[PDB]
RNA sequence: ACCGUGAGGGAAAGGUGAAAAGAACCCCGGGAGGGGAGUGAAAUAGAGCCUGAAACCGUGGGCUUACAAGCAGUCACGGCCCCGCAAGGGGUUGUGGCGUGCCUAUUGAAGCAUGAGCCGGCGACUCACGGUCGUGGGCGAGCUUAAGCCGUUGAGGCGGAG
RNA sequence: CAGGUGGAGCCUGGGAGUGAGGGCGCGAGCGAUAACGUCCGCGUCCGAGCGCGGGAACAACCGAGACCGCCAGCUAAGGCC
RNA sequence: GGGGGAUGACCCCAGGCGGUAGGGGAGCGUUCCCGAUGCCGAUGAAGGCCGACCCGCGAGGGCGGCUGGAGGUAAGGGAAG
């Protein structure tokens, strides 16, 4: 059984026993957090409205961090214009433990 | 007091003279001169104050 | 004091040549051709993240519009179904639902052409 | 064991002699000899010498038995260039470069039982 | 600053002084910079395309040769040609205002006196141009050479003595500069040397 | 050296090792060169000798390619190889999407406008004295010395003409 | 006289670059109620936005002013065999 | 920019952040000087060759291995071929 959740303005398919990297949260690396958000259950009929209420899913702030550096560079030709910028997108790793619903 | 502990006031030395070095600095390629004719030329203009 | 170029120039040239590993012919071997090649790869990257988001949607949608075309439904309609029923959930991303969880998908369609008929 | 001989600063163009070296690569010594004798190239002579000098290093210096050695590896690298002036029409002077090769035959015993 | 110790042969008395309460860690810096610069030799040099040894002939004709265009081979673009805006011999000296020279000198002492790393003395004992003699006097003055020492006296034989100590910089009293105070951890003067110092300033 | 009748022009080219201990002798070879032996802390320090980059040229291996089409990359998935328990990462590229080199000059260039074969190294906003703003400080109805003279382990001070 | 706090305005100063513009709309002149022609005026965009979407492809036409990231959502022009 | 009085450097908050000629502001690195009669170095300096690692927006800085065989030079300031 699975559920569709929502965080970081995105909606992922979680299922208890699933490590998962998510747009950075605000919690202690080893806290505990449910996102009282849900939009589906892996046994149907729960679906309606934006978010089904009598349900949520809990996860442990496995820790934070910075994802791999990507180089975003820009070049405009015949105008002597070049920019170099390094980017690392902060993320939090979560473990799906229970489908409380 | 110590020699390492010298250092003057934040303004003072200022230094950081300008250049004509690379891009990025901004002050590069034509070095503050613009595409130009007589003034981008070496020796320059006539005495402009007259 | 003279300050020779010395070691500075070789070093910069190595960064680029390293970033150009795997490029074709001289584009990986000549400094100049490598730098030139890089600017391209520079802008093409940036441009193709911003448009990777595009390419997937267009992919997601096809499958939806195919899967719900198995239940007699335009994608064009379906979206209204979900719009009205408040099911603002599909995120089009979860049209892996349409392939893994057809049972679930059907319910949504059923609920889609429910409200609005 | 494997043994090698190297002819260096041989006054011949790499690209020229490389052509016969590729002709003996991987072959028995017995065959290779028979090939160089009737290969119609200036490079045969030289490659012959290097090969024979290699065998004469296997038997006397590495104990390898002449009847079991093949041409495990062989290659020729570019020696230094002999730049010479070639006077041309309208007082030009070009520079032809008399090339030079480093021939390296390297022998091993065949894995025969 | 005021409270400074004195080694009288009698007992370690104290002597008050009219030294600047506060210090300006800039005019000190402005003085050191001035010292270290006026002593430069300005002896780097190079040759322009005019002092280079090559002839003023033109290499090829301006046009139709099919190569680039050139004058002499002393032109800076040529390997072996002259250099452009390279160093010439220059004098780096400048005239720092006298009032600032004085004031910095006081302040350089006050910074020492404030940390109690100043010590006045008298006559010595182990004098005579032998370091061994000095080195024991110093020892009997808490100068174990645990720290760098600027020794100021007009006594030749005392200066002769300590001169070879890798932790002593020696100086006659009219030579009191501030560079040779900030390096040194510790300042030591005889009174006749301290005396003139109180006259240089004021 | 070389170029020029001549006046005159005018280069390139330094580095074994602590010490020659500079490789006896043997083998292939006409020699060159190498393979052993030997010297050495090290011989890809062996005398075309410290370090030994890049272009450039070879040998061997992994992935790949003979119904595809292109500024040569990028974004995706996927196969194959490699590292690691591990998830993960590295190499390669099959198909799909997108995509008009760099500099310069221009109203405007991928431009069929200029420049560049490629690589390495040299290569262009300085200095002096004046001036004008600003600024960090010193002293302020005042501020400041110049040349010189005295001193000095790279020590400073005097000097009031101006 | 009021609303208007804005990379607005004014004053004194230091440093500039520019003084080859171009296309389009509208108002005229020259031209032939020709020219991607020319010369002014009011605007605008390109120039410097040869970055994005549409216009098959295309500086200046329609949409829209790109700080970075996302395999999220709504849209504009334009489109949905 | 405003608070947070934290006077710090720290937090929430809200805005701005295409860009040529140019103006301004921060820094990185190269040679030399003081720091040095010091410190790093044969248990291996400088230089070279790799790196999928770490810190920095970036210029860069580290760290690890191989090469190399005698130099190098912090914090912090100074000057430029
Ligand atoms: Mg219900
Ligand atoms: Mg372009
Ligand atoms: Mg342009
Ligand atoms: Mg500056
Ligand atoms: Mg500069
Ligand atoms: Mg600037
Ligand atoms: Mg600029
Ligand atoms: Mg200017
Ligand atoms: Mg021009
Ligand atoms: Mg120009
Ligand atoms: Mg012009
Ligand atoms: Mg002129
Ligand atoms: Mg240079
Ligand atoms: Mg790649
Ligand atoms: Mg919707
Ligand atoms: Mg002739
Ligand atoms: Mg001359
Ligand atoms: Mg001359
Ligand atoms: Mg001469
Ligand atoms: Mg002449
Ligand atoms: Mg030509
Ligand atoms: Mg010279
Ligand atoms: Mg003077
Ligand atoms: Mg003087
Ligand atoms: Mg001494
Ligand atoms: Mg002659
Ligand atoms: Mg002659
Ligand atoms: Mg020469
Ligand atoms: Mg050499
Ligand atoms: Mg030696
Ligand atoms: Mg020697
Ligand atoms: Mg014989
Ligand atoms: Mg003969
Ligand atoms: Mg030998
Ligand atoms: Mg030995
Ligand atoms: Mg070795
Ligand atoms: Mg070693
Ligand atoms: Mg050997
Ligand atoms: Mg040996
Ligand atoms: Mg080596
Ligand atoms: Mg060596
Ligand atoms: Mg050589
Ligand atoms: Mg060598
Ligand atoms: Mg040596
Ligand atoms: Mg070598
Ligand atoms: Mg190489
Ligand atoms: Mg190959
Ligand atoms: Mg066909
Ligand atoms: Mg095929
Ligand atoms: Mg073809
Ligand atoms: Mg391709
Ligand atoms: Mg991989
Ligand atoms: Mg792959
Ligand atoms: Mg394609
Ligand atoms: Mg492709
Ligand atoms: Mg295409
Ligand atoms: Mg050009
Ligand atoms: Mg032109
Ligand atoms: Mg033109
Ligand atoms: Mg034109
Ligand atoms: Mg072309
Ligand atoms: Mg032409
Ligand atoms: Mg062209
Ligand atoms: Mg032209
Ligand atoms: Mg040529
Ligand atoms: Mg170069
Ligand atoms: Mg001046
Ligand atoms: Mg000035
Ligand atoms: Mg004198
Ligand atoms: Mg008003
Ligand atoms: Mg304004
Ligand atoms: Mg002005
Ligand atoms: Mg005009
Ligand atoms: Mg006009
Ligand atoms: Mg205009
Ligand atoms: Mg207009
Ligand atoms: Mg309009
Ligand atoms: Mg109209
Ligand atoms: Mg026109
Ligand atoms: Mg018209
Ligand atoms: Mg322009
Ligand atoms: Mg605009
Ligand atoms: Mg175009
Ligand atoms: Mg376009
Ligand atoms: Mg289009
Ligand atoms: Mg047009
Ligand atoms: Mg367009
Ligand atoms: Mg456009
Ligand atoms: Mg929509
Ligand atoms: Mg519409
Ligand atoms: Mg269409
Ligand atoms: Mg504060
Ligand atoms: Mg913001
Ligand atoms: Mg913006
Ligand atoms: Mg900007
Ligand atoms: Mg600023
Ligand atoms: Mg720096
Ligand atoms: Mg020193
Ligand atoms: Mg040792
Ligand atoms: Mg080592
Ligand atoms: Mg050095
Ligand atoms: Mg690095
Ligand atoms: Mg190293
Ligand atoms: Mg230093
Ligand atoms: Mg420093
Ligand atoms: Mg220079």
């Amino acid at each position: 059984m699975f559920a569709i959740v929502k965080t970081g303005g995105k909606q992922y398919r979680v299922e208890p026993g699933l490590k998962l990297r998510v747009e950075k949260l605000d919690a202690e690396p080893g806290a505990t957090v449910e996102l009282p958000v849900l939009l589906l259950g892996g046994e149907k009929t729960v679906v309606g409205t934006p978010v089904v209420e009598g349900a949520s899913v809990v996860a442990e702030v496995l820790g934070h961090g910075r994802g791999k550096k990507i180089l975003v560079s820009k070049f405009k030709a015949k105008v002597q214009y070049r920019r170099k910028k390094g980017h690392r997108q902060p993320y939090t790793e979560l473990l799906i433990k229970e489908i409380r619903g | 007091m110590k020699l390492s502990d010298l250092r003057p006031n934040p303004g003072a030395n200022k230094r950081r003279k300008r250049v004509g070095r690379g891009p990025g600095s901004g002050h590069g390629k034509t070095a503050t001169r613009g595409h130009k004719g007589q003034k981008s030329r070496s020796g320059g203009l006539k005495d402009p104050r007259r | 004091p003279r300050a020779k170029t010395g070691v500075v120039r070789r070093r910069k040239h190595k960064k680029i040549l390293k970033l150009a590993k795997g490029y074709w012919g001289l584009r990986s071997k000549s400094f100049r051709k490598a730098r030139e090649t890089l600017f391209a790869a520079g802008n093409y990257a940036y441009a193709h993240r911003k448009r990777r988001k595009r390419d997937f949607r267009r992919l997601w949608i096809v499958r939806i519009n195919a899967a719900c075309r198995q239940h007699g439904l335009n994608y064009s309609t379906f979206i209204h179904g979900l719009k009205k029923a408040g099911i603002e959930v599909d995120r089009k991303n979860l049209a892996d639902l349409a392939v893994r969880e057809p049972q679930v998908f059907a319910e949504l369609v059923e609920r889609a052409k429910a409200a609005q008929g | 064991m494997e043994a090698k001989a190297i002819a260096r600063y041989v006054r011949i163009s790499p690209r020229k002699v490389r052509l016969v070296v590729d002709l003996i690569r991987g072959k028995s010594l017995e065959e290779a000899r028979n090939i160089l004798r009737y290969t119609n190239k200036r490079g045969a002579y030289f490659v012959a010498k290097v090969l024979e000098s290699a065998a004469a290093n296997a038997v006397n210096n590495h104990d390898m038995l002449e009847d079991r050695l093949y041409v495990k590896a062989a290659y020729v690298d570019e020696g230094p260039a002999l730049k010479r002036v070639l006077p041309r029409a309208r007082g030009r002077a070009d520079i032809i470069k008399k090339r030079t090769s480093h021939i390296t035959v390297i022998l091993g015993e065949k894995h025969g039982k | 600053v005021y409270q400074i110790p004195v080694l009288s042969p009698s007992g370690r008395r104290e002597l008050a002084a009219d030294l600047p309460a506060e210090i300006n860690p800039h005019l000190l810096w402005e003085v050191v910079r001035w010292q270290l610069a006026k002593r430069r030799r300005g002896t780097a040099s190079t040759k322009t395309r005019g002092e280079v040894a090559y002839s003023g002939r033109k290499i090829w004709p301006q046009k139709h040769t099919g190569r680039a265009r050139h004058g002499d081979i002393g032109a800076p673009i040529f390997v072996g040609g002259g250099v452009v805006f390279g160093p010439k011999p220059r004098d780096y000296s400048y005239t720092l205002p006298k009032k600032v020279r004085k004031k910095g000198l006081a302040m350089a002492v006050a910074d020492r006196a404030r940390e109690g790393k100043l010590l006045l003395v008298e006559a010595f004992a182990g004098v005579n141009g032998k370091t061994k003699e000095f080195l024991a006097w110093a020892k009997e003055a808490g100068l174990d050479g645990s720290e760098s020492v600027l020794l100021v006296t007009g006594n030749e034989l005392v200066r002769r003595a300590a001169r070879n100590l890798p932790w002593v910089v020696t100086l006659a009293p009219e030579g009191l500069n501030v560079y040779d105070i900030v390096r040194t951890e510790r300042l030591v003067m005889d009174l006749d040397a301290w005396e003139v110092f109180q006259n240089r300033i004021g």
